């Protein structure tokens, strides 16, 4: 009875049956931003439906040596729906987020996945003084992959990144991991082409095995925004 | 206070304190814009607000610009003033701006 | 458009004011950039005199 | 109306606007009041409940900072031979030699302060033995009193002056001078002339001057000779501000007029105080991506 | 802390937060309708 | 007291002191859909600040021999701003329309503008059988320009089109006309690329004249929607 | 309601149609010296209607490339009428002052003058070390002229002069400024002949322009002391 | 569920257990959550009251360390012919170049703090006669504000700024800086980019930089050089810490950035944290006897 | 002991023993009966 799980969002719905119990990342719950924490004067806009509701990223063959893949939030959203288009016309945005990562295999099939959204993934980049530009952390929809998953890419490790909202994606167990996140940053709203709250980290601890016949094995990664809000309207960016 | 908006060559002393305005032939013109950086130089700097906060680092808050009209009682005219939020380029177009 | 008469100025002037609002704050106090000095003033040494 | 204010002021929700004989974004300057214009009324809002506080822009923090106001450097030697400060030096208090304080003053038309006077001492061998603990004479003298004029004077004795001795190796001394005008407030700026006659001085009331300060090394001179340079340090306090002014924009000249020349160029110049653009349609610092 | 016998010696007095812009702001007697002024 | 009127929708405000009473079209003020009035059953999003705010329209050139013109609602407005952007990503959308015009001139000038908001305009073509067809209809931000504004363009009479919710710029004494627009379709919600609800129309009755040294006299049409829902999300049209 | 203004004092009246909402500085409204701030103990002679009205300056002549004009207070007045014999028989003197400022032009005529009451305005000279000396300061009824408006003569500046108790005379809107000055003095008397309280400073920020055919624009300057007490009585200094 | 803790947990006795459909010692790791077999669940416990204390470990005493940020040492003497620290130097005060202090502090996304600065100085003579009793000023600017470019220069007036005077002799100078982020907590690592543009610097948030130091000596230059060494200590006071972190394993390389190479073997490098062992199955400190 | 008008200016407060590591070990909804979780 926590192995099924529909989650519902505006027109959007997800089923599962083979969950295991979502994470709330923090034990918290995305809200709008009250009053008495907020900031920007101008009356915001709540799209709701239109914008909190599951969006579909490309899903990354899962092969045997695969590094791992991240997507950083909101930029991998910044393209997509009326989030998309609230985020290029608004300076300011806020939201939480539900992340929904799919991967089913074979009852023969092995294979751990380490599915974490890390709070201010700051990348470093390896072998060199020089900081990681642009287009090394602004991947967009595609997002990106790890050059060394076992430092995090970026000096720490994975083997603590359990000290993060995470779930896991046991091949043998589920074939699906749920995170919801609120939000998450120092000020109240932020600009969202220039900085990302969250990255959606997933990575093989164990690598995918078997001896059946191999099939593609994709993962799915679906994201809701929860709770957006948007202020200062002007015209698109784009 | 007073904006020194005209901050331009060619305009010298207390002409820099007004903005001339001019009958058109083409419709939605820009007529001048206005940076909102009050530590670097701008028309902002040597106002009230301005020189009190550049003894400070931080601030908040709403501003409030005023416009008076110099023109004569016989003058007529409409026109938008626009305030973009910040992240893109400033607005050159009517169409634009007023978003 | 500015529409005016053939006897009143076809130029005219708009003067910009700025103003904060009760809203407003400031913090962390510093040196003003907008005042400096390499030298003594004239006179100041007459103060020692 | 008076009210006390320590934070800055609450946003209300509005909604939207459509009434004919309400106009709240119109104004007239012309009355030389400031627009009313509130942003709930210009725009669309949200409720804010602002905690911002309002405290280090209090007049008192404003300017109860300790602010350079004097510093004279003296040979600290035998001066039988000399032309120049003979082992001491006197200074005519005043608040108009260093611009960073005296712009801020300026602010005001009326000031009433106490005096929180600060006095840093330090020592330099002339071109090395040691720098020498000495002892200092700092003696207040009212304006146009008689001062001394040698370091061994018997002006020193000091009867009923106020005189601090202080070390070069303790804590600065520090001592307050109490609002001290003969009116209830000085006189920041003064558009008159001090005498009875038309041969004063024009913007110097005197009545605003605290007094002479006489600085001395009381140790007798050592062998060699020391350069000795007294730092003054002023901090108004228990402040009362009247009628602010504009801020200056061109350079300070002398410490006796508000005479001006400003820069060569913009910024701060006479034709200019702003820097130039190319044109009222030009964004200096435009974001282009 | 203040040992002293005279008052002006104290510290200083960072408390009055009492103001009225409306000196400044709007000098008029007649109080402006925030409504035309004119 | 009638003469002086301010509009504020979201961040837009507009100020002027020569109106003249503005017009709510059949007594009517802009509501969202009651729930006993719904057909769509999916929730809608209802952007309020983000769509129900000023857009002005490009100007155009009162001259001499100036026939008129037209915008058609929502056509005019399905490229602009957040506005736009709903309507491009919902097959149904809902409005009200604040309309505004400007024309000012000297107190020598003289003319009279009829500014009409015309429901279903269904326009006629001249000396044909032939239906207009698209272009000749969908004229967007643009607008069109009145043919035969004598008869409406539709083999009607400009000089009943005050059976219409109507104001006047009458130059020697007003410089806008303000009209209120309710929802007025057979339907409750529409798809708002094939259809338009509402025409406004200025109409040139008294030319433009003076025997001072001339200006150009534009005519600005701002346009706020008014209580904006937008159902049936998908991607965009474009 | 607030256009029209009539100023009576003693058996002095002013009328004006074109006002703007009179100023009184800071607030304040002039009275006579409370017995709680006097200093000089002598029983002081206040003559009200003899010196408590208005007097009128020489006007000036608004022209095209006029720099600004200034008056000392209370230099200006110190030989008219009997405040000029009251002053010249006393040490002492302190009153307040209406000040009301006069110019008209046509409807086809633009111009913004600042006119601006400055307490304790320090005049600085330009380009050397020397101070003004009192010829440059003491003009008398003809008060002087800016050498340079921009920076108020102090090196300061006319865009922060609105700091100071001010009103504006914009030939479109208004034809009359009036400003009430309290007592504004260290002291709660002065010497009349070796101080000046306050200067009113009139500043073409918007010169004078039509296409009509030009006439004669003059400023005039009407100065009404208020409360006046006068201290210290003797031989007449002259 | 929020509680108070000051002393670790108890542990109550336990029996036998034998119960079909309880099973506390299997778990499902793939939910996130930790494991939360007690003890008591696991093995046979004994009755134990706990009394050891948790303090130690509270986030406050963990971080309210007076840790080293800065060291710098310059050259005390004539500087006309220098190319270079020339009686003073200015320091853009960060936490990310001693790393005891940075790891401890990247253990944490975000820190709300005031710092508490402590300013070390000490001088050498350079290669005897003595070590002078030199004064300093520690003038705090803002970032990117207007900081000297001389010993003697007119900024160190310190109109406005907060400065601090002190010796070498006295006791190591002392100021609280404020909680000063424009945000409610600092970002101690930022996913983003500072700027409008996109030449900005990744990573550097400047609203969580507190400011620039600039320490000159107020002296003088002697005839003879020192070498004077500035030593700045930063203890993070009423702190509150969010989301915590996996320490950084690998060495840092930048203070502007987290970039990483590792050692060349393990311990702590790239590929491998941890050194090595024969096996899993070799215990590398067995005890043989 | 602290004579100083800024509560800033406070020595350090290791007084706060209040802890919530569920949010950190436990962050589900579900709370785990300690029975399979699964």
């Amino acid at each position: 009875s926590d192995r099924v799980l529909q989650l519902k969002l505006g027109n959007s719905a997800i089923v599962t049956q083979e969950a295991a119990n979502y994470c709330c990342a923090y034990g918290e719950w995305p809200n709008y931003l009250p009053d008495h924490e907020a900031v920007a004067i101008d009356k915001p806009t709540q799209p709701e439906t239109a914008t909190d509701r599951f969006y579909t990223l490309k899903s990354v063959k899962w092969e045997t040596g695969s590094t791992g893949w991240w997507w950083k939030l909101p930029d991998a959203l910044n393209n997509i729906g009326m989030f998309g288009q609230n985020v290029q016309h608004h300076y300011l945005y806020r939201s939480g987020f539900l992340i929904h990562v799919q991967c089913n295999a074979t009852k023969f099939h092995q294979g751990a996945l380490l599915v974490v959204a890390i709070p201010e993934h700051q990348r470093g980049a390896h072998n060199t003084n020089t900081s990681p530009g642009f287009d090394d952390i602004m991947k967009g929809e595609e997002g990106g992959t790890f050059n060394h998953p076992y430092v995090l890419d970026d000096g720490t490790s994975l083997a603590c990144a359990t000290i993060f909202p995470h779930q896991w994606i046991n091949l043998r167990t589920n074939n699906s991991a749920t995170i919801v996140l609120p939000w998450m940053n120092a000020a109240p709203m932020d600009f969202p082409l220039r900085h990302n709250q969250w990255t959606l980290a997933i990575i093989p601890v164990v690598p995918l095995g078997t001896r059946t016949t191999s099939s593609m094995v994709p993962i799915t990664v679906s994201i809701a925004p929860m709770c957006c809000e948007f202020n200062g309207l002007r015209h698109a960016i784009t | 206070s007073m904006m020194e908006i005209n901050n331009t060559e060619s305009a010298v002393g207390m002409e820099r304190l007004k903005v001339d305005i001019s009958a058109l032939t083409d419709v939605d013109q820009l007529l001048f814009n206005i940076p909102l950086d009050i530590q670097l130089d701008g028309p902002l700097r040597n106002t009230l607000v301005g020189n009190i906060s550049r003894y400070y680092t931080h601030w908040s808050g709403s501003l409030e610009m005023t416009f008076m009209f110099c023109g004569s009682f016989m003058a007529a005219g409409k026109l938008i003033l626009c305030y973009t939020p910040p992240g893109g380029s400033c607005p050159t177009t009517r169409e634009t701006a007023m978003l | 458009n500015l529409i005016v008469p053939s006897e009143s100025s076809d130029t005219c002037s708009l003067i910009g004011f700025i103003a904060a609002k009760d809203d407003f704050s400031l913090r962390l106090m510093r040196d003003s950039p907008d005042i400096g000095q390499l030298d003594h003033l004239h006179a100041a040494e007459a103060a020692y005199q | 109306i008076e009210s006390i204010i320590k934070t800055a002021t609450d946003t209300v929700k509005s909604e939207i606007n459509a009434e004919l004989g309400v106009v709240p974004s119109l104004n007239a300057v012309e009355t030389g009041a400031t627009s009313n214009t509130e942003p709930e009324e210009a725009i669309q809002t949200r409720t804010v409940i602002n905690q911002h506080g309002v405290s280090e822009t209090l007049v008192e923090n404003f300017l109860s900072r300790a602010a350079l106001v004097s510093k004279r450097s003296f040979e600290y030697k035998d001066h039988t031979s000399s032309t120049a400060d003979k082992n001491f030096f006197k200074w005519t208090i005043n608040t108009r030699s260093f611009v960073q304080l005296r712009r801020k003053l300026e602010l005001f038309t009326y000031l009433r302060f106490d005096a929180e006077i600060t006095i840093l001492t330090t020592v330099a061998v002339n071109g090395y033995v040691g720098l020498p603990d000495l002892t200092l004479q700092a003696m207040f003298v009212p304006t146009g009193a008689l001062t001394p004029e040698k370091q061994d004077s018997f002006h020193w004795q000091s009867g009923s002056n106020a005189s601090v001795f202080f070390k070069i190796s303790d804590p600065p001394a520090r001592i307050t001078i109490p609002f001290m005008c003969i009116n209830s407030a000085y006189s920041v700026f003064y558009d008159g002339f001090a005498g009875f006659e038309k041969n004063g001085l024009y913007g110097i009331n005197p009545a605003d001057t605290i007094g002479n300060l006489c600085v001395r090394i009381v140790n007798e001179h050592q062998p060699v000779g020391f350069t000795v340079t007294v730092r003054v340090y002023m901090k108004p306090k228990h402040i009362k501000a009247w009628a602010p002014r504009p801020p200056r924009t061109l350079p300070y000249m002398s410490i006796a007029n508000a005479n001006y020349k400003g820069k060569e160029r913009a910024p701060n110049a006479l034709s200019a105080i702003i820097g130039n653009r190319d044109s009222v349609k030009t964004m200096p610092h435009n974001i282009v991506n | 802390i203040n040992f002293y016998k005279d008052s002006y010696a104290a510290s200083a007095s960072k408390q009055d937060f009492s103001q009225d812009p409306s000196k400044f702001t709007e000098p008029v007697v007649e109080g402006l309708k925030a409504a035309p002024v004119l």
